[PDB]
Order: C-alpha cells, then sequence, then structure tokens
C-alpha cells in the first residue's frame, strides 16, 4: 500500500508541473492580449508531452571540457529533493509524519546550491562561473530570512511539526498576525527559486538534463505555494473531512502559483546588486525587529504554545 | 506488421518535433521587425508551439533574418555547429536567399545557403508575418514528411 | 447575464452536423463558432461571416478535405484559396464573387492549383532563349 | 477567451487534490477504519506497542475493549 | 524504511530519466557574502531551540538572552554596514 | 514652446503626512499592486489573435505581392520588350531578350525575375505603359530550394492566367490614384 | 580583468574590460550590417536609390525618405505642394510613434518588462495597416519622392487615423502605469547614463540625447523644412541627463505626435500631390497614354532620369533619433558623385564608453536600450 500511496503522489505532481508550464504561456499570453497554445490539443493540454517528447529525443551535445560525474548528479539531485520535499506535507494527512519537518525542508532546499554551483564548476569557462557564484550568493542571502521567518512563526505554534499548524489555524490563518512575515516570506520564494523578479542565472545544458532543471523549478515553485498555503493560510480541518482541506488547499496553491506568473508578467528584473541591497537592509532589519517582537508576544501576552 | 508500427512511431516522432519548435531568431536587419510582429498577438507565434526566443544551445529551427555580412558569417556559421541535431533553418527576405538589394556588393554573402544549409526560403523584402508563418507551416510539414525509421529499418 | 452566455455556447456546440461535424471543425479548425455561409466554392471549401465579431475575425474559411488528389483533412494552406474569395477574405473587397462575380475570361486557369513546393510537378527553371552561336558541322564523307 | 486556461488549471487541481484523499484513504484502509496514529514521543509508542501486544493478532489497531 | 524507500525512489527516478535522455536517439565580495552567510546561519543554530527554551520558567533569563543575541547580531551587522561591506561598487 | 519632464514646480513638504503617506507607497508596496491590476484587466479583455489559416489579415487592393505577366482580352500578351522595367529596377533583378515574332511583332522570347533580388518595390509596374507586369497580391509562395523563385516568361504568365480575376478587380479599383 | 565578448548569438559585438561587477572600459564593434550603401547608390539613378533610405534606421523609414526627397528638391529648386508637406508630415510623426514605441518596448524587454511589446504592437500593425493602405507596403513603402508623393489617399483612410489618435492615448497610459513610477524602472533607469550638455554637444548628439540634458534643440522649431511652422507643438526638455528623463521625453513626443496629427487631419488641404513639373515627377498614366510630352517625359524619366544641376548640401531632419543629414553631392548627370548619411546611433556609440562609466554590466544593457541603437543607419 505504501508504494501505492508514493505513486499517487509522485506522478500527480509532476502532471501538475507539466500543466503549470501550459497555465503559465496561456495565461502571460492573455495578459499580453494574446492567446497562447491552442493547436497540439484541445487548448493545448498535449502540448507539455510535444515538449518533453521532443526534447527527450534531441541528441545531447556535452560540453567535452567538462566531468560527467557533476554532468549527471546535478539535475539528479535537484530533481530529488524537489520530489522529497513533498513527502511531510500534510494534505491534511502526510505520507510521512515527521516532526522537525519544516527543518527538514529548510535543509532538502538549502541543499541544492550544490547542483547550481558544480553545473557551473564543470562547465570549463568563466562567464559560467561567475554566473553560478552569484546565483548561489543570491539563494543564500535569502535562505537567511526562509529560515528566520519560519523560526519567529513557529512560536505561535510550538512544534517543528507541520500537521500542528492545522490545528493553530483552526480558527484563524496566521496571515493576519505576520503578515509582515509573509510578505517578506512571499518573495523570498521568488529569489530563491530564481523567479522573476529575481531571474539573474536565466536571463548551458543538453536536453534531459534541462528538463530535469526545468522539473525541478516548477515542482519546487508549487511547494514553495503550498507551504504558503499552510503556514500562512491555514485551511479548514473538519476532522472527517480531509476531501475538504485538500480542496481548499488545492485552491490556495494554485491562486498562489497563478501569482507568481502574474508578477513575472507584471514586473521588471532587478539588478544583482540591488536584489543583494533589497535582502541586506530591508528584509533582515525587519526580520530580526518582527523575531523580537514574536519572541516577547507569548510572554507579555500569556498566549505561549504548547509542546504536545 | 512491423511497418504499421513504425510509422506509427515516426509519425509520433515528427508531431513532437513538429509541435515543439524553439527558434535561434538570428536577427540582422529589417527583416526582423516582421518576426517580432508575428510574434505580436494577431499572428501568436507561441499558439502554435514556437516560442518566441530561446537560447541558441536548446533550439531546433534557426529563422535567418536579414542582411548576412562576411563579417558576420563566421558567428552564424558557428551558432549553426552549436546547434544540436535534428536542426533546420529558414531564410527569411531577399537579403538571405540571395543578398537582395545588396547582391553586387563587397561585403555582402549572397545567399546564407552558401554559409549553412536552407529548408525554406521566404520571398519578400521583407515578407509580411502571415508569409513567414506559411513559411514555417511548411517546415512543419517538410517534417511531418519524413522516413526516419522506415528507412533505418528496409535498410 | 450568465446564463445568456451559456445559452449562446451550447448554440455553438450543437450548431453543427452534431458530435461528428464538432469534433471535425474542432480539431481542424480550434474554433466552434457559427457564422453565415456566404457561398462554397468548386473545391468544396466554405466561407462563414459575423460582422458582429472584430476586424481580422468576422470572416473565415473552412477548408476541403480533399484537393487535386491530396488528403486535406489535417494538411491545410492559405494557397487553397482562389482568387476571387482570396480577394474577399484578405478584405479588399465588401463583395463576393455570389454577388459580385469576376470576368469571365478564357486563358484564365478552371482548377486552382496549391503551392507545390515539394511536389513532382513543381516549377524547374530554364532558359527561353534559343541557341545563339551556330557551330560548323563538317560532312560524313571524305575527300 | 481567459476561461481557456481552466482546462488546465483544473487538471492541476485534481492532480494536487488526489494526493491528500488518497493518503487519507489508505491510511484508513491500512489502520482499520481509523487514522494512522502518531508517535511524537515514547509516551504514544508504548501504548501503541500495549495495544499490538494485547490484540491477540500483532496489530495495534485491533482495539479490545471490555469485553476481554 | 519508509524514508529510505522514498529516497530511493526518487533517485532512480533521476537515474532512469537521465539515462532515456542518451538511450533513447577573484572579487573579495562573494568571500564576504559567504562569510557573512556563515555568521548568520550559526546564529541560526543558536535561535533554533526557541520552540523548546519558552516552555520554561526562566522566562526573565530567555527573554534576556535572546535579546542579546538580536541585539548584537544586529549592531555586527550595522558595522559591517558603514565599513561599506554591502556595496558592491568596487 | 518646451515643457519640463522630472521637475517639481517648487519643493513639497515635510509635513507627517506626506511623510507617511510616502512610507505607506514604500512599505505596502503600492505603485505594484496598480501594474498587476492592469495586467489582471488585460487577462479579462479578447485578444487580437486571429486564426491564421482560416482567419486572414486584412489587406488593400495596393498590396505588392507576387509578380504577374498580364494578357488582352483577346488572349495576346501585352509585353512589348521596352525594357524601362529592367532599367528602373533598383536591385536589377530583370533579364530581358527580345526578338521579332514570325507574325511580326515586339514580344520577349525572355522574361526573367530573380525573387532572391527583388526588393518588392513596384517601380515596374509604375513604369509599363500597358499595365503587362504587376506586383500582384499574393504573398504565400515559399519554397524549399533557391531554383524556384528564379522566375521566366512562362511562370508569370501561368501566375497571370491564375491571379487574373483578381489583379484586373485590384487595378480596376486602384487605377484612377495613379 | 574578466574580460568578455557580448551581444551576437542582433548585430551587436561589445568588447567589456570589468573590474569586479564594474564596467571599466566597452569596445563596440562595427561592421556587422555593412552592405555599401553609399557606394551603390552612386551606380543608381536619383530614383533607384531612394529605398536605401527606407532600409537605413528601418523602425521609421519615412523620416528617412524624407530627408532624400528634401535634399534633392533643395538641388532641383523646386518645392512641393501643400497637400503633400501636410501628408508627409503626418506620416513623418507616426513614423515617430511607431519609433517611439519600439524603443520604450525594446527596452524594457532587454530590461524584464515584456507585456508592452505586445500590447503596443497591435498598434504598430493598425499603422502598419496605414502604410500599406496608402503606398502596397508595411514597411519600406518607397512612397515619399523628390516632387511630393506618389499617390493621394484612398477616401477612407483619415477616419481610420482619427480612430486610431482617439485611444493612443489611453494606451500610453496603460503603459505608464505599469512602467513609469515602478520603483524597479526607476532603479534601473534613475542616474543612469548620466551625461553633461557641453560633452553631448562635444560628443557630436542629436535629439532626446541633447534636450534630456536641459538643451532646447529641435530642428522642427528650428530650422524647420515642412509646414511644421503652420503647427504646434511643444519640445519636453529634462533635468538630470539620465535614462528615466529620456523615456519621459520620448513618452511626452508620442503625445506631442498625437497633438500634431489632429491638427494636420483637421487642416489638411486639397490639390494635387506632386509637383506638376513632369521633368521631375512622371505625368499620370492618362496623360501618358494620350499626349506625346507626358509619355517621352515617363519615358525618360524611368530610363536616364532627371538631371540634377552641381552642387552640394547638408539636409537635416528631426528623426525620431535625431538629426538625421545627407551631404549629397551632385554633377549635371542622372545620377549623384557622393551620399553621406549622417546618423545619430554612431556618435551615440562613440560614446557609449563613456556614458558606462562606473556602472555594472546589467546597466549598459540599458543604456543602449536609452539610444534606440539600429545598425543600418550606423553600418550602412
Ligand atoms: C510523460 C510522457 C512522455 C511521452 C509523451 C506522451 C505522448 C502523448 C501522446 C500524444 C499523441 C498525440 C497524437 C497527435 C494528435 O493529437 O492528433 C492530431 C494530429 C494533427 O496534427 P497535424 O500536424 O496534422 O495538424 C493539425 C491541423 N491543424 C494544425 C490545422 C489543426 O493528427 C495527425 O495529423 C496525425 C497524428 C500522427 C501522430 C499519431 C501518433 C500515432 C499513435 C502512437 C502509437 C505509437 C505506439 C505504437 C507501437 C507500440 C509499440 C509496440
Ligand atoms: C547519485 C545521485 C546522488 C544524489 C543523492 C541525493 C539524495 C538526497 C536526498 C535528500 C536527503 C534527505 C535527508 C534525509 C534526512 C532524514 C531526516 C529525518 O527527519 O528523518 C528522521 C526519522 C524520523 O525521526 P523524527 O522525525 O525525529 O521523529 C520520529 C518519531 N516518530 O528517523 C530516521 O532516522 C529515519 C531513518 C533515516 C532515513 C534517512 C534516509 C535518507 C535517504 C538516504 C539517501 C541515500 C542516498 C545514497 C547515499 C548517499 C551518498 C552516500
Ligand atoms: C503593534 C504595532 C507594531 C507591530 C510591528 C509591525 C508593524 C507593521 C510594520 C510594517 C511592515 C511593513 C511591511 C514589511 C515589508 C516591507 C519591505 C519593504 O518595504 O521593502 C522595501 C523595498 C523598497 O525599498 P526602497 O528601494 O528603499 O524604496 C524606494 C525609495 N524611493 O521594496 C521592495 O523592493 C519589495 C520588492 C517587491 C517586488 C515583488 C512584489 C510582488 C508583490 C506581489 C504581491 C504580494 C502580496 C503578499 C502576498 C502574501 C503571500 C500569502
Ligand atoms: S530583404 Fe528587405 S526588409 Fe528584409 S532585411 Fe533585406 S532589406 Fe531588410
Ligand atoms: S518590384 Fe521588384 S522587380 Fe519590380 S522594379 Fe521593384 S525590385 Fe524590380
Ligand atoms: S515595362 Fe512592361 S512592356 Fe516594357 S519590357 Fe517591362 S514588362 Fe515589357
Amino acid at each position: 500500500m505504501f508504494f501505492i500511496n508514493i505513486l499517487t503522489l509522485l506522478v500527480p505532481i509532476l502532471i501538475a508541473m507539466a500543466f503549470l508550464t501550459l497555465v503559465e504561456r496561456k495565461i502571460l499570453g492573455y495578459m499580453q492580449l494574446r492567446k497562447g497554445p491552442n493547436i497540439v490539443g484541445p487548448y493545448g493540454i498535449l502540448q507539455p508531452f510535444a515538449d518533453a517528447m521532443k526534447l527527450f529525443m534531441k541528441e545531447p551535445m556535452r560540453p567535452l571540457t567538462t566531468s560527467m560525474s557533476l554532468f549527471i548528479i546535478a539535475p539528479t539531485l535537484s530533481l530529488t529533493l524537489a520530489l522529497s520535499l513533498w513527502v511531510p506535507l500534510p494534505m491534511p494527512h502526510p505520507l510521512i509524519n515527521l516532526n522537525l519537518g519544516i527543518l527538514f525542508i529548510l535543509a532538502t532546499s538549502s541543499l541544492s546550491v550544490y547542483s547550481i554551483l558544480w553545473s557551473g564548476w564543470a562547465s570549463n569557462s568563466k562567464y559560467s562561473l561567475f554566473g553560478a557564484l552569484r546565483a548561489v550568493a543570491q539563494t543564500i542571502s535569502y535562505e537567511v530570512t526562509m529560515a528566520i521567518i519560519l523560526l519567529s512563526v513557529l512560536l505561535m505554534n510550538g512544534s517543528y511539526s507541520l500537521q500542528t499548524l492545522i490545528t493553530t489555524q483552526e480558527h484563524m490563518w496566521l496571515l493576519l498576525p505576520a503578515w509582515p512575515m509573509a510578505m517578506m516570506w512571499f518573495i523570498s520564494t521568488l529569489a530563491e527559486t530564481n523567479r522573476a523578479p529575481f531571474d539573474l542565472t536565466e536571463g548551458e545544458y543538453a536536453a534531459g538534463p534541462f528538463a530535469l532543471f526545468f522539473m525541478a523549478e516548477y515542482t519546487n515553485i508549487i511547494l514553495m505555494n503550498a507551504l504558503t498555503t499552510i503556514i500562512f493560510l491555514g485551511p479548514l480541518y473538519y476532522i472527517n473531512l480531509p476531501e475538504l482541506y485538500s480542496t481548499n488547499f488545492m485552491m490556495e496553491a494554485l491562486l498562489l502559483s497563478s501569482t507568481f506568473l502574474w508578477i513575472r508578467a507584471s514586473y521588471p528584473r532587478f539588478r544583482y546588486d540591488q536584489l543583494m541591497h533589497l535582502l541586506w537592509k530591508n528584509f533582515l532589519p525587519l526580520t530580526l525587529a518582527l523575531c523580537m517582537w514574536h519572541i516577547s508576544l507569548p510572554i507579555f501576552t500569556a498566549g505561549v504554545p504548547p509542546y504536545m | 506488421r512491423a511497418e504499421y508500427v513504425v510509422t506509427k512511431l515516426d509519425d509520433l516522432i515528427n508531431w513532437a518535433r513538429r509541435s515543439s519548435l524553439w527558434p535561434m531568431t538570428f536577427g540582422l536587419a529589417c527583416c526582423a521587425v516582421e518576426m517580432m510582429h508575428m510574434a505580436a498577438p494577431r499572428y501568436d507565434m507561441d499558439r502554435f508551439g514556437v516560442v518566441f526566443r530561446a537560447s541558441p544551445r536548446q533550439a531546433d529551427v534557426m529563422i535567418v533574418a536579414g542582411t548576412l555580412t562576411n563579417k558576420m558569417a563566421p558567428a552564424l556559421r558557428k551558432v549553426y555547429d552549436q546547434m544540436p541535431e535534428p536542426r533546420y533553418v529558414v531564410s527569411m527576405g531577399s537579403c538571405a536567399n540571395g543578398g537582395g538589394y545588396y547582391h553586387y556588393s563587397y561585403s555582402v554573402v549572397r545567399g546564407c545557403d552558401r554559409i549553412v544549409p536552407v529548408d525554406i526560403y521566404v520571398p519578400g523584402c521583407p515578407p509580411t508575418a502571415e508569409a513567414l508563418l506559411y513559411g514555417i507551416l511548411q517546415l512543419q510539414r517538410k517534417i511531418k514528411r519524413e522516413q526516419k525509421l522506415k528507412i533505418w529499418y528496409r535498410r | 447575464e450568465l446564463v445568456e452566455v451559456l445559452k449562446r455556447g451550447v448554440q455553438q456546440v450543437t450548431g453543427h452536423g452534431g458530435l461528428r461535424g464538432l469534433l471535425r471543425v474542432f480539431f481542424r479548425a480550434n474554433d466552434i463558432r457559427i457564422g453565415t455561409l456566404v457561398g462554397e466554392d468548386k473545391y468544396g471549401n466554405k466561407y462563414y461571416e459575423d460582422n458582429k465579431q472584430f476586424f481580422g475575425r468576422h470572416r473565415w474559411v473552412i477548408y476541403t478535405t480533399e484537393m487535386n488528389g491530396k488528403n486535406t483533412f489535417w494538411d491545410v494552406d492559405g494557397s487553397m484559396v482562389p482568387p476571387e474569395w482570396h480577394r474577399w477574405l484578405h478584405c479588399m473587397t465588401d463583395d463576393p464573387p455570389t454577388t459580385n462575380p469576376p470576368t469571365a475570361r478564357k486563358f484564365i486557369w478552371t482548377n486552382h492549383k496549391f503551392n507545390v513546393s515539394a511536389t513532382p510537378e513543381q516549377y524547374v527553371p530554364y532558359s527561353t532563349t534559343r541557341k545563339k552561336i551556330h557551330e560548323w558541322v563538317p560532312p560524313s564523307t571524305p575527300y | 477567451m481567459w476561461f481557456e486556461i481552466l482546462p488546465g488549471l483544473a487538471i492541476m487541481g485534481v492532480c494536487l487534490v488526489i494526493p491528500g484523499v488518497s493518503t487519507a484513504y489508505i491510511h484508513k484502509f491500512t489502520n482499520g477504519g481509523k487514522e494512522k496514529r502518531v508517535a511524537r514521543v515514547q509516551y504514544q509508542w508504548y501504548l501503541m506497542e500495549r495495544d499490538r501486544r494485547i490484540s491477540g493478532v500483532n496489530r495495534y489497531y485491533v482495539s479490545k475493549g471490555l469485553e476481554n | 524504511m519508509n524514508l529510505y524507500t522514498v529516497i530511493f525512489i526518487n533517485i532512480l527516478l533521476s537515474l532512469t530519466l537521465i539515462l532515456v535522455a542518451f538511450w533513447l536517439p577573484f572579487s573579495m565580495k562573494f568571500f564576504l557574502v559567504a562569510i557573512t552567510f556563515l555568521l548568520f546561519d550559526l546564529e541560526i543554530a543558536l535561535l533554533l531551540p526557541l520552540p523548546w527554551a519558552i516552555q520554561t520558567i526562566k522566562t526573565s533569563t530567555m527573554m534576556i538572552m535572546a535579546f542579546i543575541l538580536v541585539t548584537i547580531l544586529s549592531l555586527g551587522l550595522a558595522y559591517e554596514w558603514t565599513q561599506k561591506g554591502l556595496e558592491w561598487t568596487e | 514652446t518646451y515643457k519640463y519632464v522630472n521637475k517639481k514646480e517648487q519643493e513639497s513638504e515635510v509635513d507627517m503626512k506626506s511623510a507617511t503617506d510616502n512610507a505607506a507607497r514604500i512599505l505596502m508596496w503600492t505603485e505594484l499592486i496598480r501594474g498587476l491590476g492592469m495586467t489582471l484587466s488585460y487577462l479579462f479583455r479578447e485578444p487580437a489573435t486571429i486564426n491564421y489559416p482560416f482567419e486572414k489579415g486584412p489587406l488593400s487592393p495596393r498590396f505588392r505581392g507576387e509578380h504577374a505577366l498580364r494578357r488582352y482580352p483577346s488572349g495576346e500578351e501585352r509585353c512589348i520588350a521596352c525594357k524601362l522595367c529592367e532599367a528602373i529596377c533598383p536591385a536589377q533583378a530583370i533579364t530581358i531578350e527580345a526578338e521579332p515574332r514570325a507574325d511580326g511583332s515586339r514580344r520577349t522570347t525572355r522574361y526573367d525575375i530573380d525573387m532572391t533580388k527583388c526588393i518588392y518595390c513596384g517601380f515596374c509596374q509604375e513604369a509599363c505603359p500597358v499595365d503587362a507586369i504587376v506586383e500582384g497580391p499574393n504573398f504565400e509562395f515559399s519554397t524549399e530550394t533557391h531554383e524556384e523563385l528564379l522566375y521566366n516568361k512562362e511562370k508569370l504568365l501561368n501566375n497571370g492566367d491564375k491571379w487574373e480575376a483578381e489583379i484586373a478587380a485590384n487595378i480596376q479599383a486602384d487605377y484612377l490614384y495613379r | 580583468n574578466m574580460t568578455l565578448n557580448f551581444g551576437p548569438q542582433g548585430v551587436l559585438r561589445l568588447v567589456l574590460e570589468l573590474s569586479g561587477e564594474m564596467v571599466r572600459k566597452c569596445d563596440p564593434h562595427i561592421g556587422l550590417l555593412h552592405r555599401g550603401t553609399e557606394k551603390l547608390i552612386e551606380y543608381k539613378t536619383y530614383l533607384q536609390a531612394l529605398p536605401y533610405f527606407d532600409r537605413l534606421d528601418y523602425v521609421s523609414m519615412m523620416c528617412n525618405e524624407q530627408a532624400y526627397s528634401i535634399a534633392v528638391e533643395k538641388l532641383l529648386n523646386i518645392q512641393p505642394p501643400p497637400r503633400a508637406q501636410w501628408i508627409r508630415v503626418l506620416f513623418g510623426e507616426i513614423t515617430r510613434i511607431l519609433n517611439h514605441i519600439m524603443a520604450v518596448t525594446t527596452h524594457a524587454l532587454d530590461i524584464g518588462a515584456m507585456t508592452p511589446f505586445f500590447w503596443m504592437f497591435e498598434e504598430r500593425e493598425k499603422m502598419f495597416e496605414f502604410y500599406e493602405r496608402v503606398s502596397g507596403a508595411r514597411m519600406h513603402a518607397a512612397y515619399i519622392r523628390p516632387g511630393g508623393v506618389h499617390q493621394d489617399l484612398p477616401l477612407g483612410l483619415l477616419d481610420d487615423i482619427y480612430e486610431f489618435s482617439k485611444n493612443f492615448s489611453l494606451r500610453i497610459d496603460e503603459v505608464e502605469e505599469m512602467l513609469t513610477n515602478n520603483r524597479i524602472w526607476r532603479n534601473r533607469t534613475v542616474d543612469i547614463g548620466v551625461v553633461t550638455a557641453e560633452d553631448a554637444l562635444n560628443y557630436g548628439f542629436s535629439g532626446v540625447m541633447l534636450r534630456g540634458s536641459g538643451i532646447q534643440w529641435d530642428l522642427r522649431k528650428t530650422q524647420p523644412y515642412d509646414v511644421y511652422d503652420q503647427v504646434e507643438f511643444d519640445v519636453p526638455i529634462g533635468s538630470r541627463g539620465d535614462c528615466y528623463d529620456r523615456y519621459l521625453c520620448r513618452v511626452e513626443e508620442m503625445r506631442q505626435s498625437l497633438r500634431i496629427i489632429e491638427q494636420c487631419l483637421n487642416k489638411m488641404p486639397p490639390g494635387e500631390i506632386k509637383v506638376d513639373d513632369a521633368k521631375v515627377s512622371p505625368p499620370k498614366r492618362a496623360e501618358m497614354k494620350t499626349s506625346m510630352e507626358s509619355l517621352i517625359h515617363h519615358f525618360k524619366l524611368y530610363t536616364e532620369g532627371y538631371q540634377v544641376p552641381p552642387g552640394a548640401t547638408y539636409t537635416a531632419i528631426e528623426a525620431p533619433k535625431g538629426e538625421f543629414g545627407v551631404y549629397l553631392v551632385s554633377d549635371g548627370s542622372s545620377r549623384p558623385y557622393r551620399c553621406k548619411i549622417k546618423a545619430p546611433g554612431f556618435a551615440h556609440l562613440a560614446g557609449l564608453d563613456k556614458m558606462s562609466k562606473g556602472h555594472m554590466l546589467a546597466d549598459v544593457v540599458a543604456i543602449i536600450g536609452t539610444q534606440d541603437i539600429v545598425f543600418g543607419e550606423i553600418d550602412r
């Protein structure tokens, strides 16, 4: 039964990424006063399969000055992490019920720098290494707030578990409080996923590797929006209606993933220096201040949460 | 017979390769504003599956748009070589078809067909985005009319 | 005003030859609009009109499934449109052949040919001018 | 018009709803019509092992009650 | 056993995809950034146990120590700022 | 007469009201939600796209596309081999060679155009004193070889016979402007 | 020094010498689009050469035909009539709008904001429709010729242009909402590529690159050439000489173009369209086919065109990118002896290196966009 559960978890998220590609294209088109894909299949639902076939049918021109080891284990690692992140997620009951689950998320997210850096060091150049260093620095820098935000918001629920946030928001979202922490969390998800306006790394791989990188990217997108939904937009949980919880979670995650593309179409890009100034001069001060605020709140209020 | 399933396999491969055409837009001159107008809403390049502009390292088709000079030919050839097989080329305009209004000049290549092999020639100075789209669909059909697996089987 | 939209939609769906015609249309021309049939040409193509759509979509055409021995159920070209309908479809006119017919002249093609860029009946160039310099030919008997 | 992105939005929504209800149903099936008991500390693990030992069929979810 | 199974499955799937792929046919600024990230990640390490520390009785002490941590971290940040360590204008 | 862009008529006020307004603009991300709203509005409009092979873009009776060699109602050709087209063609794309025909007339033996040299300027049909060579309406004549675009008297006469039912009408439309 | 070659793989080749992330040396490379227009023109009549100007600076093409027309008319010592002058002004302003759409939107595209491109190239299509309705070609309309204009306007064109001018303003506002006050746009543009007025002058700049630094120089309010002296419009000047000021200048220019088009439409006069001097401009076809002299003139004009008394000129046009000039030398022949084209992008690229001082790699791509660099007018 467990292998069946694993299949039910993995297959749909991959399908959902493959179709999130199409949703992005169509939304950007309609925002640009055009349609997008209409032909290959009814409304385009065959275009992702077409593209997958095309890529995987191309011929890989593997750079000659390179290392096959780091050439193969970079996208393998990326996809492995992007899939193993979806495991602990309570939807509402999790495939693997972990304590310290958000910490597992932090770590398995921070482990992608290794691939995004080995790819560059493998490609024998200096421009690719420059780009890789810069992207690594960006991702690293934003991991700091990605961590502190949770460190401060996990004091309204005294546990690092994801199955406690359901009862923590059994009456009210964690957005009304910490809406300044969300606005800083919703963005570090863009910069972490190198998503516009933070795409200074994609604005040098064969068909298969490029496809794996694409899959990892969009999977991480869906997952970050799912974390937002679970944490700051706690859906409904009636003990007998996991169906209800899952429906609401899906709706909110789709809202968020469409907001990402809304933004991509709406705004220009950033400049690496200004992108780093943003964090190190606007997000870290406010983050530390609100961290102290949220360490004091449960004290000068008698609302310090429990450890079950 | 194996012939039936091999025909169907080739048909599927060609469907994918023709429905996921990604262009490298080697745009040199006034035969590129028309490609832009073709990506624009009224023609929506992206509606058939042809992305607006991708990287020259993961592209399938290559649109040569405008006058190719003797100072620019080596870079175009290097791009063609870097591109991954199976790769196709489309020559958009008189300049790239035969040199056009500068055919008798000292700094012009009298046809991109001397630097790279071409599959579809689009005539005009400039050819409307409608004509460029017609040419790209002609390329789609040229792809749909391939028999790779058949020739490898009856070899 | 939403139920009226749904009604317009269901009539747009059922406005064809049932499910078979609906699938035919939706899969050849990714569109299920309903319009007025102004005419039909010798080659089996149909030309529809609707003046409430915007400029560029107020006229359109459904091509034939066969043209001069060719399965055009999927393959389709704007080169199939003969001239008289080409001129009304690219909006050079407000009047189609049915009302404004062309000038009946011989030496005009009765059967239209589409693009032949690679078919065996394509165009091969050559020189139309005869030989200029005629050589000398000696007799077939010696001395 | 804008109502042509739904063919994909709904596909993704169904694919994102499947995991949750699938896991819930499979839990209810593998654990005797009840949720999968969680063990955040050793006390709950002890209770679970004890239920398993008193079951007589080596399964923690076979509740016995007063009859025994 | 279950975590092991899931991660093994993911690794197998990735390697299978990447096999099919082939079988079908100096500036000190970045260093300073890395160092600052170290000095903040270790602070995260010292800051993570607050959900267990705020369950204690010595609240007047946890308040104090957490405030000390955050304050001196902010001061170090401000100094790295004043000394032009967050500029990028070579 | 001139104007100023990015210049204020006078200094502003540092009042708490305006300072708080600017601080709200900064923190609450106000000037960006309006761009989000513009994109949403555009999402909720009708796109300008058209099915190409079924819906065609609009043109005019003056469009300069593919070439054609015309005839008279009798069926006789019109080109009298006067070479004005060859003499005005900027790209030197027209090659002509004429002779006296057995019926004693000025007619061509050779009339070649190179579509890889034509810039599609119309000067040839501006010069033709008989309306024999015309840059017709067609634009969908792409090929796969560079040798199908070297036209000749035969190809051009076939194109004329093909498209005369349209060329004649467009000329009837526009000939009063020229 | 971390040197690199950037731009190709769309004919630009920058050679950049950096220092970390800063930019120390920018060496542009030229001649990737050099065809030999100025030499080919020497083997072609004064009419066989016009298309070359439509092909130079290919986003306007008519403010290009116009300069050549004015130069040849200055030599011939003729002048076209009022209706031709008004049509020519109207369409020059339309080309201005096209060019400024192009500039702003490709700027925002190379920066990252891409939706204006698609929102505005539809309007560009609608104006190519005018181009075609009047000339038969969407872009390269060999429509403005020495002596006036080839053909008159069809009977349903001014109404369409009015319907278009009605709404182009709301479209500009749609774009301004997204771009002008966006903090990210302002950060990408403000204080970038600053340049002072005296250095601009000494570097040879023209147009927005002049009047974004406080200078007051427009070759339509000064040195006017067409009936522009009969129409009103403002010239927007800047205060700091940065990309933001130039953006605002181009926008307000797109607005003054509508202000001029309203007047051109309302004041369109009747009459002929080309000088009735059949030794310069051909006669009509009925007169050609009924009158001997008209037919002789047609023959001579389309075989051995009009002869131009010797001399030299430099006729400057306030093109959307600045002063477009033509040093045209004439012998008493049907063909010219020399035609040198003055393009602003030339000096603008020349000054790119100084304008990219104390800036990163991602600001150079905006410094370029602020010049509207088209390489046809440059490489020629
Ligand atoms: C060639 C390509 C190479 C690429 C490979 C990339 C693989 C990386 C995949 C991501 C890494 C995931 C890291 C796993 C850490 C697990 C942390 C965790 O929370 O597990 C703890 C688990 C539960 O304990 P707890 O939550 O504290 O309380 C339970 C009481 N009810 O209690 C347990 O301890 C469970 C038992 C531990 C299971 C961990 C196994 C992790 C997967 C192993 C990967 C092996 C890969 C091959 C070898 C790697 C190289 C040597
Ligand atoms: C009890 C009383 C006291 C309690 C204590 C708390 C009181 C409230 C404190 C106020 C909190 C303010 C909100 C916190 C975040 C603010 C961050 C911020 O302001 O960023 C500043 C930065 C611009 O800074 P700067 O360049 O200097 O401005 C231009 C100068 N003219 O701005 C930026 O660069 C941001 C870049 C944004 C780019 C992407 C924008 C996308 C927006 C999409 C919508 C997101 C909406 C949120 C989604 C929620 C997710 C569920
Ligand atoms: S063919 Fe004409 S429009 Fe195309 S690039 Fe050459 S000159 Fe420009
Ligand atoms: S339209 Fe073509 S063939 Fe005719 S004169 Fe112009 S360039 Fe020559
Ligand atoms: S101008 Fe007309 S009649 Fe004279 S040679 Fe050319 S096509 Fe023939």
